[PDB]
RNA sequence: GAGUCU
DNA sequence: TCCGCGTCAGACTCGTAATTATAGCATACGTGAGG
DNA sequence: TCACGTATGCTATAATGTGGTCTGACGCGG
């Protein structure tokens, strides 16, 4: 359900932005998680094109 | 930072990283000293709460206070919150090239036209006018082209009234709730201070002249100019993508 | 009879309703609190004396020395408010309190004869209010808002639900003093009553009842009635109360006598109940089973062991009771506790407890609030005691014990601020009926459990803080100190009191920069009431139950003024004739109703008052000087209402008005407006901007003169008499002899202020209303102040509007105004903006602010004067130096290029900067006033010294000019007294009036009235020289400015700005608009008689707004602008004085049932024509809050006009000159214009300086920066297509550093190419994850 | 639930001896001998002492543990410095101890930029007299009227009272509610704007232009001394490293060049033009 | 409410009827404040998601 | 903190 | 079952800029200038 | 080798366990 579907996205960049970034980035931290930035927000953040 | 009235400003993050230094060190002298144990143990208690304090202040139970009665703001807390850098200085950001102003009716406009006060589109077109002036060769440089824009002569109004020609600008209204928040328009340079928007499109932007204001940007790029006028174009959004019905209607 | 400002302009009144009581003194709670606060009480515990004998005496921790407090007194303030406001200091008065360090002797007992030494000590200066309600805190005008909190004493409240999907309604009493810890008791799902202290863990709430000494027994026997078992031969019998079994179900045959009354397994209903009572039932045989389960009361033990057979609150079985029966106990007190009315709670609460004695208690209550700490017996019971039974740490207020009082229903208000034991059980018990279901539960919201704090009481608690702070500190010194060379001034400190003060007058949140936009704005806010800040709810904490109209609310708080906001609904005017009981409820006055004939006495009841007794409506038909017309009455009781007959009546509203507050009373047609929409017209009314020529409203309501008055913005006659000098400056007024005191010269002068800066940059000016030589009465406006007429409150400009579409210039609200409204110069503003030019010391050396500046035209330093000032008068438009500053630079390391174009020029121009103050750019003035501080020490400046000498020269000749007229009008009267025994007329006035001290006459009363004119003369003559020397003082005297600042020039500017497109404007009935085009003259629609309407408002705009008050107020506005058409054409033709007064009182006793009665006749004929001249330009009319006029009334009006009696008129299209198809409705809307113009609202940025850490843009005007593009505007262009104008917003355009110059260049060179980067906010971001110790790297490609 | 540090730390201090006067002289000699148990236990016993002024010295500068370890820092020289010889009791000696390392490191650590002990002391003069000057004149002290009591210089009163001002927050929002912080209000004062910095490459790349419209002599030495084209910015005798050698020809030529460019700029349109600027 | 109001604003409201219209209002008005919010978080959420 | 559009 | 932690629309305008308290004097530590 | 701001150092009556705000809500784990 929306919630834990948007944090459930294999984009932890979407997953920090969107809700509970403390949470997001420890799990992602200790999973050595590596985002190759497919999506949306994931581009906006670092300032690229869409 | 020094602010102007001689006094000096800065960073919690300065109070939370005195404090860790401060415990620290003292923690490194009581061991040069060989301390007794309950006075070591307390010192480690003091260190592991500063270093929390410094990281997450406020996870750890009570949020040290600062000079208010405030907690101190934490490097967590710099990400966090939605004030983080996330979602304020990321996922949207202050830009330059953007104005505002009042807005009002424009009954004579057509469609994808909107009046732009004079003084409005002066500041904000200003590179493009030091652009022209240098290729009509009135301007010998960039300096004396912005004294020459600062005392508003009036052979700048005629180049200004040229670059402004086919170039499009972003009307945007808050909120943005869907995509027709933003509309592209061609401008009208007018003499006033008030954005003066066409009537059919303040059914996209809910807009109503009591007092409403609005953002105007500018497309700089040749890229950014193209889709404003193909893609934002308030000619070209006329159904609403929401339900197939036309956005623009009488009323 | 009216008054002589009334006799100049008289308004209309379509009100029916006599008024019993008068609208009273607005600003009457500001006043009235602050006063307390200050006021010297000996006994009655108000502000600072209570404050001094709360914490006072002070006595050590050795006990030999004490300080004790004898009384205060407040010096007179340094500085007048107009020094303190120009200055920038705070307007106070110095605190000096006389105290007494008293000693013992440690040697003997407690002998006091050893030092006792006493000084009257300085503690802090404490702010002062104005006459008007406000305090000048560093140079700005501020109000504190009174406060709206929960009242201390009782509250008994419930979760409905919330906790447990079991859905269990768990009851809780609450117990709020005024200061300490609070009590809460509460009720759990299995029914235990539970205890928290400060709501810190719960506890058993019958560990309480152990602390204060309570056995197990003596518990039981508080809360449960006992049932007596008697066990008689063999068989059980027990004690029966006819009722207690009542809606039980029999569980045995009960047999009475020998005869059966129940049938076992049936309900016992009324008539078994009756039956068993009337036969005297006492004694019922009962089966041994029913005791299995019933609880034993006492402690019962075997007489013959001494050993407990049971414990008190023990289950009973069959074998307990055979043991207790051959012990030799035939008699058995058992608890009574059968569900439903009485439960066993407290029975249950005693098996919870885990504590056995009272030290077992006492010890677990410690060990909650200091868990860990080992209990010691005197610290269980010190900190108990301390807790609730403590004089100094406990203190519910005469308000708490009172409201605590009357909730557990008892007969005394008065009583101790400490808890007793026999209040917590009381407390206790009533929960327990609350929860059995006899008793409910008190309402939050309801207006008897909010009470109003004002100032004096807010001002108190600081002010007790202080001591406070300060009692630490005097007990440590008292204490260490030898006591005999120590003096009690040195140990006091001054700067905790003062800086508790200041914090509050200054940083608390209810201390708010007065709203001065107008005079509706100031008394509107200083009647404020809010339930936020310290002590009070939050946004957060706000609900939506607090936040609606309660019931209540009818007569205090105003229904429908409350900002549209994150603040609606905490944030509450008072209403117009609400007041603060003793207490500090609010209260409402009603009309007694004696016998159903209807007096004039007057009570005001507190909200709990209210509730008791049914009050008739205002609108309640009185039959002439008796009782109701009508047999059933409109009434209200219990908080509703319906129809009532008329002995049931006890009172009546006293005004249709009361309801209302008063910036919504100014609402003319408010009866026939949405409320909506009428709460934004009472909001925007109070962002009307005042214009340069303040129009009446034509269309008035009546609250109109009450307003101008009591904000005290116009200057009102005291005195009264005759004005003997005008002046565009001053009014003098010669007093008559009925007031003026025999003393003193009875001369009043009146300064009025001139065109002066409000806090929200408006203008303040004071003109004078009375010509030369008119006589005036005690409360007659002798100035109008900014936004006012003749005494009337006048907050913007009527105008000739239409009713009909344009082509299209009038779409959503949108305004069409014609050029007339600015030629006219009406809606023109005046804005007063003060810039300041600071010179300070820096490490390189201090700031000059000299004319000699680096790098500037001729035209720019033509305009400075020898010191680098501005003169007065002189235009300036943005870039103009005001006052030139250079500032001392160190060391300039030059790039190449600036020190080849340093050569060339050879303007080295020293080792100093431009730091000049210079107009901001696009406001545009002319320079009104120049003010300069210096420091002490440092040489003053050329202007400087010029503008000591102005100020010093004009004091001297305002001193001389009241010595002058003072003594000319003390000896006009000693001539009087002179002539009265001893005619001299021709011969006094021959010889000087200088050399009159030798002239007396017989000993008698008129002598001593000579000695008193003649003590007062020189009195005045030695004041006139100390005056001079104080002004003289305070013009040399070298201000002490923030450390580093040398001197400081203040710049006035004066801008004029002109209405225009962009412009807001609304109307009171919440009609807004935008300016959309200014239309020529021609182009307007003009009547038949060509005519042209100033404005031209959207028709569409009212049915779908439900605001038909616009179009009453400008049916009316016609009617009355038709009549004074009528005057104006009368007046033109001269005519007769007979004719004018004929057409004008039947004009004025116009109105079905009038209440206004106007018999003309009396007024003198000079009275007449004056009166017709004022109201020729529209005769003004009042309609009353819900008693207005009435459309026939109105209609009446029109045809009194010759205008219509639709309203509609045909008009003509100034355009093609045709005519329009239908009728179109025109008269006079008054319209106002806000503070919101679009000049203050226009910006424009292409490029600028950007911020510290993210490199993005500033936000603001103010800081020249770019709009912010939000998230939501970043989704728009990703659900477009449009990709490039998003990176651009995300980086040339914010942060990317290098992108955004490179690009720059690129559009100068026309290249129109991005070049984009990496936005220094991500890389901020990873610099901020790594300091936190995650390793966060790019992975390259 | 005992989780905070304090309540930790106070309970264990409770829970150590309290020492006697005979057993304070027999644990000191054999303390300054150099035993580890009577040091100990001389320290752990007579940290209550420190808690006691600790507690007493809250609410200025640092935190109540803070001031407890700084102050057990005193507690530890006292030991090191007691006189057991001399009758007087330890309990008065170390109350100096404590209170002078305690004070110290508020007076060091408490401000964000470093005030030295020796302002600091002066500070206090100044208040002290300040509070004397308040209890008689109603009103507060002057800078002048401090400076006329203690016979000093008023630009020294004023530096000292400029040192007490205490910093404001970056990071705190202002406008009452969380609405805007000082940070975003506050520009970055050493970046230039696109603005200025693209007006500093228009005039760099017009200077090469103007390089190769003047004389080949007469851009060979104005440069090469300006430091324009050259490495190092020389002046007109250090010129004459290069080939010029010259002290005179080096100044008529330096003008030479600035003279024919003055005239560069009237006829392209500047000179009084970006004269202002 | 129980009681409806039985005037319109052409006959005008008595002091009753505008009292008891008040609760509505205001009741509609801080609905506008608040609920607001919650919308806006729905519309957040189904972006994230999406 | 008090406001202005929704 | 109860406590803990997590969310809670979007821009815009103003306006201002605080408090406390830590002793006093003699040798110790570092750099620059002058003899 | 001082001149001048900075820093360290010691004082001996006895003294030896600390001490502001108090009310949201509806969801979802552990
Ligand atoms: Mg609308
Ligand atoms: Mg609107």
């Amino acid at each position: 359900g929306i919630t834990k579907a948007s944090l459930a996205t294999e984009s932890f960049i979407s997953a920090a932005s969107f809700q509970e970034t403390t949470r997001v980035l420890t799990e992602a931290a200790v999973a050595g998680k590596r985002d190759e930035l497919r999506g949306l927000k994931e581009n906006v953040i670092v300032g690229r094109l869409i | 930072v020094p602010l102007d009235g001689g006094r000096f400003a800065t960073s919690d993050l300065n109070d939370l990283y005195r404090r860790v230094i401060n415990r620290n060190n003292r923690l490194k002298r009581l061991l040069d000293l060989a301390a007794p144990d309950i006075i070591v143990r307390n010192e480690k208690r003091m260190l592991q709460e500063a270093v929390d304090a410094l990281l997450d202040n406020g996870r750890r139970g009570r949020a040290i206070t600062g000079s208010n009665k405030r907690p101190l703001k934490s490097l967590a807390d710099m990400i966090k919150g939605k004030q983080g850098r996330f979602r304020q200085n990321l996922l949207g950001k202050r830009v330059d090239y953007s104005g505002r102003s009042v807005i009002t009716v424009g009954p004579y406009l057509r469609l994808h036209q909107c009046g732009l006060p004079k003084k409005m589109a002066l500041e904000l077109f200003k590179p493009f006018i030091y652009g022209k002036l240098e290729l009509r060769g009135l301007a010998t440089t960039i300096k004396a082209a912005k004294k020459m824009v600062e005392r508003e002569e009036a052979v700048v109004w005629d180049i200004l009234d040229e670059v402004i020609r086919e170039h499009p600008v972003l009307l945007n209204r808050a909120p943005t709730l869907h995509r027709l928040g933003i509309q592209a328009f061609e401008p009208v340079l007018i003499e006033g201070k008030a954005i003066q928007l066409h009537p059919l499109v303040c059914a996209a932007y809910n807009a109503d002249f009591d007092g409403d204001q609005m953002a105007v940007h500018v497309p700089l790029t040749l890229e950014a100019q193209l889709e404003a006028r193909a893609l934002m174009m308030s000619t070209n959004n006329i159904l609403s993508p929401a339900n197939g019905e036309p956005i623009i209607v009488p009323s | 009879v009216y008054s002589y400002t009334e006799k100049k302009r008289i308004r209309k009144d379509f009100g029916k309703r006599p008024q019993v009581l008068d609208v009273p003194y607005l600003l009457s709670i500001q006043l009235d609190s602050f006063q307390k606060f200050i006021e010297q009480d000996p006994e009655g515990q108000y502000g600072l004396e209570a404050a001094f004998r709360s914490v006072f005496p002070i006595q050590s921790y050795s006990g030999n020395s004490e300080l004790q407090y004898v009384s205060y007194r407040l010096g007179e303030p340094v500085f007048d408010v107009q020094e303190c406001q120009i200055r920038g200091v705070t307007y106070s008065a110095p605190l000096r309190v006389k105290l007494r360090l008293v000693i013992y002797e440690r040697e003997a007992p407690e002998g006091t004869v050893k030092d006792i030494k006493e000084q009257e000590v300085y503690m802090g200066e404490i702010p002062l209010m104005t006459d008007n309600g406000t305090f000048v805190i560093n140079g700005t005008e501020r109000v504190i808002v009174s406060q709206l909190h929960r009242s201390p004493g009782v509250f008994f409240d419930s979760d409905k639900g919330k906790t447990h999907s079991s859905g269990k309604v768990l009851y809780n009493a609450r117990i709020i003093p005024y200061r300490g810890s609070w009590l809460d008791f509460e009720f759990d799902p299995k029914d235990n009553l539970f205890v928290r202290i400060d709501r810190r863990r719960k506890l058993p709430a019958t560990i309480i009842l152990r602390a204060l000494n309570y056995t197990t027994e003596q518990i039981l026997d508080l809360f449960f009635e006992k049932v007596i078992f008697e066990i008689r031969d063999n068989k059980l019998q027990m004690e029966l109360v006819p009722e207690r079994l009542r809606g039980e179900t029999a569980s045995f045959d009960i047999e009475a006598n020998g005869k059966v009354y129940v049938e076992k397994g049936r309900r016992i209903t009324a008539r078994h109940i009756r039956q068993l009572e009337k036969d005297d039932v006492k004694l019922i045989e009962v089966p041994v089973e029913y005791i299995a389960g019933k609880v034993v009361a006492k402690d019962y033990i075997d007489e013959s062991t001494g050993e407990l057979i049971c414990a008190a609150n023990m289950e009973l079985s069959l074998d307990l009771l055979a043991k207790l029966s051959q012990s030799g106990h035939k008699r058995i007190e058992t608890l009574f506790t059968n569900d439903l009315d009485h439960g066993p709670y407290i029975s249950e609460t005693l098996r919870v407890d885990p504590t056995n004695d009272r030290l077992s208690a006492l010890v677990e209550i410690y060990r909650m609030m200091r868990p860990g700490e080992p209990p010691t017996r005197e610290a269980a019971e010190s900190l108990f005691e301390n807790l609730f039974f403590s004089e100094d740490r406990y203190d519910l207020s005469a308000v708490g014990r009172m409201k605590f009082n009357r909730s557990l229903l008892r007969e005394e208000i008065e009583g101790s601020g400490i808890l007793s034991k026999d209040d917590i059980i009381d407390v206790m018990k009533k929960l327990i009926d609350i929860r059995n279901g006899k008793g409910e539960v008190d309402d939050i919201d309801h207006l008897g459990n909010r009470r109003i704090r004002s100032v004096g009481e807010m001002a108190e608690n600081q002010f007790r803080v202080g001591l406070v702070r300060v009692e630490r500190a005097v007990k440590e010194r008292l204490s260490l100190g030898d006591l005999d060379t120590l003096m009690p001034q040195d140990m006091i400190n001054a700067k905790p009191i003062s800086a508790a003060v200041k914090e509050f007058f200054g940083s608390s949140q209810l201390s708010q920069f007065m709203d001065q936009n107008n005079p509706l704005s100031e008394i509107t806010h200083k009647r404020r009431i809010s339930a936020l800040g310290p002590g009070g709810l939050t946004r957060e904490r706000a609900g939506f139950e607090v936040r609606d109209v309660h019931p209540t609310h009818y007569g205090r708080v105003c229904p429908i003024e409350t900002p549209e906001g994150p603040n609606i609904g905490l944030i509450n005017s008072l209403s117009v004739y609400a007041q603060t009981n003793e207490y500090g409820f609010l209260e409402t006055p009603y009309r007694k109703v004696t016998d159903g004939v209807v007096t004039d006495e007057i009570h005001y009841l507190s909200a709990i008052e209210e509730g008791n007794y049914v009050i008739a409506q205002a609108n309640s038909n009185l039959d002439e000087e008796g009782h109701f017309v009508e047999d059933l009455v409109t009434c209200r009781s219990k908080g509703e209402s319906s129809l009532f007959s008329r002995d049931q009546v006890d009172y009546m509203d006293v005004s249709t008005q009361q309801v209302v507050s008063v910036g919504a009373s100014l609402i003319p047609f408010l009866e026939h407006d949405d409320a909506n929409r009428a709460l934004m017209g009472a909001n925007m009314q109070r962002q009307a901007v005042p214009t340069l020529r303040a129009d009446k409203p034509l269309v008035g309501t009546g609250m109109e003169r009450a307003v101008a008055v009591d904000s005290g913005v116009t200057a009102v006659a005291k005195r009264g008499g005759v004005v003997q000098y005008v002046d565009a400056s001053r009014i003098v007024i010669k007093v008559n002899e009925d007031e003026m005191y025999p003393g003193e010269a009875g001369i009043d002068i009146y300064n009025l202020t001139k065109y002066t800066r409000s806090n929200q940059n408006t203008c303040i000016n004071q003109m004078p209303c009375v010509s030369l030589g008119e006589p005036v009465e005690r409360g007659d406006v002798l100035a109008d102040g900014p936004s006012t007429d003749l005494g009337e409150l006048a907050l913007g400009q009527n105008m000739r509007v239409a009713f009909m579409p344009w082509n299209g210039y009038n779409f959503e609200d949108s305004i069409l105004v014609s050029e007339r409204v600015v030629q006219e110069d009406r809606f023109t503003t005046i804005h007063i903006q003060e810039l300041a030019c600071v010179s300070r010391d820096t490490k390189l050396g201090p700031e000059e602010i000299t004319a000699d500046i680096p790098n500037v035209g001729e035209a720019a330093l033509s305009k400075l004067d020898e010191s680098g000032i501005v003169y007065i008068g002189a235009e300036v438009t943005g870039g103009d130096i005001l006052v030139g500053k250079v500032t001392p630079k160190g060391e300039t390391q030059l790039t190449p290029e600036e020190k080849l174009l340093r050569a060339i020029f050879g303007e080295k121009a020293s080792d100093v900067k431009d730091s000049s103050l210079r107009v901001p750019n696009g406001v545009s003035g002319t320079v009104i006033d120049v003010q300069v501080f210096t420091r002490d020490g440092v040489e003053k400046d050329k202007r400087a010294l010029e503008i000591e000498e102005m100020q010093l020269k004009q004091a001297k000749k305002d001193l001389s000019e009241e010595l002058q007229i003072l003594e000319a009008g003390l000896f006009s009267r000693i001539r009087a007294v002179l002539v009265a025994g001893g005619v001299e007329a021709e011969k006094l006035d021959k010889l000087p009036r200088d050399r009159w001290l030798e002239l007396g006459l017989t000993d008698e009363e008129k002598q001593n009235q000579l000695e008193q004119l003649a003590e007062q003369y020189d009195e005045l003559k030695h004041e006139f020289e100390k005056k001079l020397e104080a002004k003289r003082r305070k013009i040399t005297q070298g201000d002490d400015l923030a450390p580093g600042v040398l001197k400081i020039v203040k710049v006035y500017l004066a801008v004029k700005r002109r209405i225009q497109p962009g412009d807001k404007m609304a109307g009171r009935h919440g009609n807004k608009g935008v300016i959309s085009k200014i239309n020529p003259i021609e182009d307007m629609p003009y009547d038949e008689n060509g005519t042209p309407v100033d404005i031209v408002l959207n028709p569409l705009g009212v049915p779908s707004r439900m605001n038909i008050g616009q179009i009453l107020e400008t049916h009316l506005g016609m009617a009355a602008k038709g009549i004074g058409d009528k005057i104006n054409a009368m007046l033109k033709q001269q005519q007769e004085v007979a004719k004018l007064r004929e057409f004008i009182q039947r004009a004025y006793d116009l109105g079905a049932d009038v209440r206004q009665k106007v018999d003309l006749s009396t007024f003198s004929d000079e009275e007449v024509m004056r009166l017709a001249e004022n109201l020729r330009k529209g005769m003004p009319i009042a309609t009353p809050v819900f008693d207005g006029a009435k459309e026939a009334e109105i209609k009446e009006l029109l045809k009194l006009g010759d205008l219509p009696t639709s309203g509609q008129i045909r008009l003509y299209d100034g355009r093609t000159g045709e005519q329009f198809e239908r009728p179109v409705t025109v008269g006079y809307m008054y319209m106002l214009k806000l503070n919101h113009l679009v000049d203050d609202k226009m910006h424009a940025r292409s490029t600028g300086s950007y911020s510290l850490v993210t490199q993005q843009p500033l936000g603001g005007k103010a800081q020249f920066g770019g709009q912010r593009f939000g998230e939501m505007e970043v989704w728009a262009l990703e659900a477009y297509g449009a990709a490039y104008t998003l990176q651009e917003m995300l980086t040339v355009k914010s942060d990317d550093v290098n992108g955004r110059t490179k690009m720059y260049k690129n559009i100068v060179d026309g290249n129109h190419q991005m070049e984009p980067g990496m936005p220094e906010s991500f890389n901020v971001l990873l610099k901020e994850i790594r300091s936190l110790g995650i390793n966060i790297e790019l992975e390259d490609e | 639930r005992v989780l905070d540090a304090t309540q930790l730390y106070l309970g264990e201090i409770g829970y150590s001896p309290l020492l006697t006067a005979e057993e304070e002289v027999y644990f000191a000699r054999r303390a300054l001998r150099g035993d580890v148990a009577s040091r100990r236990r001389m320290i752990e016993s007579n940290l209550r002492l420190v808690v006691k002024i600790a507690r007493r010295y809250g609410n200025r500068g640092l935190a109540l543990l803070d001031l407890i370890e700084e102050g057990n820092l005193g507690l530890i020289r006292a030991v090191e410095k007691f006189d057991p010889e001399r009758g007087f009791r330890f309990s008065t000696y170390a109350t100096w101890w404590i209170r002078q390392t305690i004070e110290r490191a508020i007076m060091n650590q408490t401000r964000t930029i470093r005030l030295p002990i020796h302002i600091v002391k002066e500070l206090n003069v100044y208040l002290r007299t300040a509070r004397e000057l308040s209890h008689k004149l109603d009103h507060e002290p002057s800078a002048e009227e401090i400076a006329e009591q203690l016979d000093k210089p008023v630009d020294d009163v004023s530096r000292m009272l400029r040192l007490n001002e205490r910093i404001t927050s970056v990071d705190t929002p202002l406008g009452g509610d969380s609405e805007k912080a000082l940070l975003d209000i506050l520009a970055d004062e050493k970046e230039n704007g696109p603005e200025d910095t693209t007006q500093d490459d228009d005039m760099k790349q017009s200077i090469v232009k103007w390089l190769f419209e003047l004389n080949a002599k007469q851009r060979e030495v104005l440069a090469r001394r300006f430091g324009l084209l050259g490495y190092e910015a020389a002046t007109l005798e250090d010129v004459g490293r290069e080939i010029g050698l010259t002290r005179e020809r080096v100044r008529q030529i330096q003008v030479e060049g600035l003279r024919r460019l003055r005239e560069i700029l009237q006829t392209q349109g500047l000179n009084i033009e970006a004269l202002f600027l | 409410i129980e009681t409806p109001i039985t005037a319109n604003f052409r006959e005008g409201l008595n002091v009753l009827q505008y009292f008891i219209s008040t609760h509505g209002a205001r009741k509609g008005l801080a609905d506008t404040a608040l609920k607001t919010a919650n919308s806006g978080y729905l519309t957040r959420r189904l972006v994230d998601v999406a």
